[PDB]
DNA sequence: CAGTCCCTGTTCGGGCGCCG
DNA sequence: GGTCGGCGCCCGAACAGGGACTG
């Protein structure tokens, strides 16, 4: 067996176990023959080679169909060894994204032929790499062979290519400097500001470096006219956009068939601006079988006409100009959800993307407009290295008294106010000394573990006075409702003393909207009112009508 | 042509695997100059995916510097290590270091490069660069030498550092020197003018041997922050409510604090808003509680075996309160912060710099760097905190959510 | 007193999308 | 078909840690 030019990679098992030891699947007489057409080209071309009885290792080994082609592609169900196998850490850190990439005069796209067959496999580990394959008969034994490169199916296949392929494009990025290479598996893209003459000649120079090593750059592959096809896009001289994306028109919706519709227009509204997939989710909450039919919802067909409406008109972005500012634009699209757009020039989006996930129980648009700047700046810092400049559709003085109060630390980076309603405010404010001519309400509630009764009212100052019995009630809800309870029968200015760490703690920090019906009910009447002071005290300690009420609350 | 101190990890636990987070342009250009120069000085060396280990690297600018500085995230690699620099080759703190009148800190990493690393033990050392927009895969390095941050680095070069300080030391016996991680503590009772003075003494006598900033404290300056009762002479309800409530709380760390008299006053159904005065025994529990927030707290002492925490609380108005305890309610120390960088406009950086402060504080008075319980979220907090980190080491921290109870710390 | 439970937040396992 | 790695989303179940009450 020659040596490959290309060096190998050390790989080792894992200390204290052995190769796999694994029994061929029956295999259909349509893949057996698929299977010895290619191991007897593979074997002629060094890339396997027989083994005999001296070998104790094998592992399953199956075919599948090529996409648009009569040819055959070798998978090994190594789900025994990768288990046994060291681990690797991924050198793949993302995925490229096309508004990254730069205006160059001249563009190239090539890909490699059988990558991973072209790439050695280390010399001590090609014997665990042993399959066998069946014959048209059952009672022929078969042709052992054991794989010399890298197999595909294996966990570190990928990892081994990826960082011997930069190895071979170092030496020739070193010498071109200027020349930008996107190394992404086996697709190369090679751009250049040089003329369209000497691009061509750095081309066929990168194709016989590339060739030394036994790397072949099929001309059937080769790319030199716009558009090009590249990670799943259509790269044209001044603009991109994705391959098309067909969503399926099911009478009937089952589980997956969402699941599928989900995960296309999640890659969708990479570019596609107010996709909005928040009804469709609300379909998969809860559900358990993946065939199951479900129907569709009032609000999830609104939802679904909305998304294939935008994706009838032709959309694209634009690339990346360093030299000018990178600026990132956010709307409040629905109850939860957020959309933003990343442009350099006015309505010429690089991007655009949208983010809905509810963290926490309680929360506001604050909190939720906050958490969509880091999720944009993460991103911004990914795809081009810096972070954008904001338009936020909040107030300056808005944010300044949010963060300034918050206890908390948090910080928007430098951004500016952008007069799209509707706008992001704060509804209401606890204020800081309590209210001169208002009444004091002392609340506090109970609740029993067992019967799961209690009861929750107020005292006032004035002699006010209320108690209302609760049936399925925890401790914790009963000193809500007795907030409630102050809110409702006050005016628009009130006092109120509570003992319950827990209410206030989900007061104070302002939420415009909760998973708890009653928390809702609060905040409704917290809008309503013009000054509202709370105040904590510790219970049990016999404070003001605190004791008072929380004897008239007791069971 | 030096031997390696052989070093293993503590038993039963694997090297470190952190995934490397996303950088900006200029922290990347920057540590491709670095590593492509460290390379060609044989510092490190260029590896490939059957190293399974990774640790996050950035880079930084200290407080008025231009040059880009490495810095890797060795944090998770210490934590499996720890054996080695605590029970073999532990390092002495002086405890007159906190006693000077100034103290200066000096960034002697680079001599770590100087002493090659055991061969068995480079496989942890492993990081990967990033790119931008993913361009390429994972430029994998690994160290060769004593890598700058790791907690094993001057432990194994403490040998060759004494020998280095020996003739200092000797011409000034009265100035006490401690090292820890890649920064070196001079400290001295000198005046400020011939403080410095020995100190370029010091980067002289360094320079000589094969290593140069200077970052100057003072604690013999450092004030406590106590916990203060008002002083009003007109009570409402609402002060004594919150009076109470403050010393209820309290009452944690003094267990001598009583609130009987005191919630007494605050038995009717009273208007916030309404004066109410102090009866004589409310008078007299007012100022005996003062009286024991002034004593100290029986039975607080520094344990070298427990480790340190500090929580940090959010004042507004740029101020920042503190506490450094081993158990609950011992604080070994409180202080509040003011007026720091980004003030009244950027609170990731007011907390950065609370944090490098407390930790530096750390280091002088009991040589351990504590555990952070940092009020902000993690989504907030891992996104901005790389943007004003200057100095050479890295705390551990966790992030803690607890609105304010009755502002303990701060009137 | 240590034991629960009421509550909230986080982490991970698993489905899809996309790339090779 | 039921191979590998990477990144993204959505969900629920399991984990986990603090506060108030109870033998």
């Amino acid at each position: 067996v020659p040596i490959s030019p290309i060096e190998t990679v050390p790989v080792k098992l894992k200390p204290g176990m052995d190769g796999p030891k694994v029994k061929q699947w029956p295999l259909t007489e349509e893949k057996i023959k698929a299977l010895v057409e290619i191991c007897t080209e593979m074997e002629k071309e060094g890339k396997i080679s027989k083994i005999g009885p001296e070998n104790p290792y094998n592992t399953p080994v199956f075919a599948i169909k090529k996409k648009d082609s009569t040819k055959w592609r070798k998978l090994v169900d190594f789900r025994e060894l990768n288990k046994r196998t060291q681990d690797f850490w991924e050198v793949q850190l993302g995925i490229p994204h096309p508004a990254g990439l730069k205006k160059k005069k001249s563009v190239t796209v090539l890909d490699v032929g059988d990558a991973y067959f072209s790439v050695p496999l280390d010399e001590d580990f090609r014997k665990y790499t042993a399959f066998t394959i069946p014959s048209i008969n059952n009672e022929t034994p078969g042709i052992r062979y054991q794989y010399n490169v890298l197999p595909q199916g294996w966990k570190g296949s990928p990892a081994i290519f990826q960082s011997s392929m930069t190895k071979i494009l170092e030496p020739f990025k070193k010498q071109n400097p200027d020349i930008v290479i996107y190394q992404y598996m086996d697709d190369l893209y090679v751009g250049s500001d040089l003329e369209i003459g000497q691009h061509r000649t750095k081309i066929e120079e990168l194709r016989q470096h590339l060739l030394r090593w036994g790397l072949t750059t099929p001309d059937k592959k080769h790319q030199k006219e716009p558009p090009f096809l590249w990670m799943g896009y259509e790269l044209h001289p001044d603009k991109w956009t994705v391959q098309p994306i067909v969503l399926p028109e099911k009478d009937s919706w089952t589980v997956n068939d969402i699941c599928k519709l989900v995960g296309k227009l999640n890659w969708a509204s990479q570019i596609y601006p107010g996709i909005k997939v928040r009804q469709l989710s609300k379909l998969l909450r809860g559900t358990k079988a993946l065939t199951e039919v479900i129907p569709l919802t009032e609000e999830a067909e609104l939802e679904l006409a909305e998304n294939r409406e935008i994706l009838k008109e032709p959309v694209h972005g634009v690339y990346y100009d360093p030299s000018k500012d990178l600026i990132a634009e956010i709307q409040k699209q629905g109850q939860g959800q957020w959309t933003y757009q990343i442009y350099q020039e006015p309505f010429k989006n690089l991007k655009t993307g949208k983010y809905a996930r509810m963290r926490g129980a309680h929360t506001n648009d604050v909190k939720q407009l906050t958490e969509a700047v880091q999720k944009i700046t993460t991103e911004s810092i990914v795809i081009w290295g810096k972070t954008p400049k904001f338009k936020l559709p909040i107030q300056k003085e808005t944010w300044e008294t949010w963060w300034t109060e918050y206890w908390q630390a948090t910080w928007i980076p430098e951004w500016e106010f952008v007069n799209t309603p509707p706008l992001v405010k704060l509804w209401y404010q606890l204020e800081k000394e309590p209210i001169v001519g208002a009444e004091t309400f002392y609340v506090d509630g109970a609740a029993n573990r067992e019967t799961k009764l209690g009861k929750a009212g107020y005292v006032t100052n004035k002699g006010r006075q209320k108690v209302v019995p609760l049936t399925n009630t925890t401790n914790q809800k009963t000193e809500l409702q007795a907030i409630y309870l102050a809110l409702q029968d006050s005016g628009l200015e009130v006092n109120i003393v509570t003992n319950s760490q827990y209410a206030l703690g989900i007061i104070q920090a302002q939420p415009d909207k909760s998973e708890s019906e009653l928390v809702n009910q609060i905040i409704e009447q917290l809008i309503k009112k013009e000054k509202v002071y709370l105040a904590w005290v510790p219970a049990h300690k016999g404070i003001g009508g605190n004791e008072q009420v929380d004897k008239l609350v007791s069971a | 042509p030096i031997e390696t101190v052989p070093v293993k990890l503590k038993p039963g636990m694997d090297g470190p695997k952190v995934k490397q987070w996303p950088l900006t342009e200029e922290k990347i250009k920057a540590l491709v100059e670095i590593c492509t120069e460290m390379e060609k000085e044989g510092k490190i060396s260029k590896i490939g995916p059957e190293n399974p280990y990774n640790t996050p690297v950035f880079a930084i600018k200290k407080k008025d510097s231009t040059k880009w500085r490495k810095l890797v995230d060795f944090r998770e690699l210490n934590k499996r290590t720890q054996d080695f620099w605590e029970v073999q080759l532990g390092i002495p703190h002086p405890a007159g270091l906190k006693k000077k009148k100034s103290v200066t800190v000096l960034d002697v990493g680079d001599a770590y490069f100087s002493v090659p690393l055991d061969e068995d033990f480079r496989k942890y050392t492993a990081f990967t660069i990033p790119s931008i927009n993913n361009e390429t895969p994972g430029i994998r390095y690994q160290y060769n030498v004593l890598p700058q941050g790791w907690k094993g680095s001057p432990a194994i070069f403490q040998s060759s550092m004494t020998k280095i300080l020996e003739p200092f030391k000797k011409q000034n016996p009265d100035i006490v020197i401690y090292q820890y991680m890649d920064d070196l503590y001079v400290g001295s009772d000198l005046e400020i003018g011939q403080h410095r003075t020995k100190i370029e003494e010091l980067r002289q006598h360094l320079l000589r041997w094969g290593l140069w900033m200077g970052y100057e404290l003072h604690p013999d300056k450092w004030t406590v922050q106590p916990i203060v009762l008002p002083e009003k002479d007109s009570w409402t309800v609402n002060d004594i409510q919150k009076l109470v409530g403050k010393l209820n709380w309290a009452s944690q760390i003094y267990p001598g604090i009583k609130v009987r008299q005191l919630s007494k006053l605050l038995r009717g159904t009273k208007a916030l808003t309404e004066v109410i005065p102090l009866t004589e025994e409310a008078e007299l529990e007012l100022a005996e509680n003062r009286e024991i927030l002034k004593e100290p707290v029986h039975g607080v002492y520094y344990d070298p075996s427990k480790d340190l925490i500090a929580e940090i609380q959010k004042q507004g108005q740029g101020q920042w309160t503190y506490q450094i305890y081993q158990e609950p309610f011992k604080n070994l120390k409180t202080g509040k912060y003011a007026r720091m960088r980004g003030a009244h406009t950027n609170d990731v950086k007011q907390l950065t710099e609370a944090v490098q402060k407390i930790t530096t504080e750390s280091i002088v008075i009991w040589g351990k760097t504590p555990k952070f319980k940092l009020p902000i979220q993690k989504e907030t907090w891992e996104t901005w905190w790389t943007e004003y980190w200057q100095a050479t080491w890295i705390p551990e921290w966790e992030f803690v959510n607890t609105p304010p109870l009755v502002k303990l710390w701060y009137q």
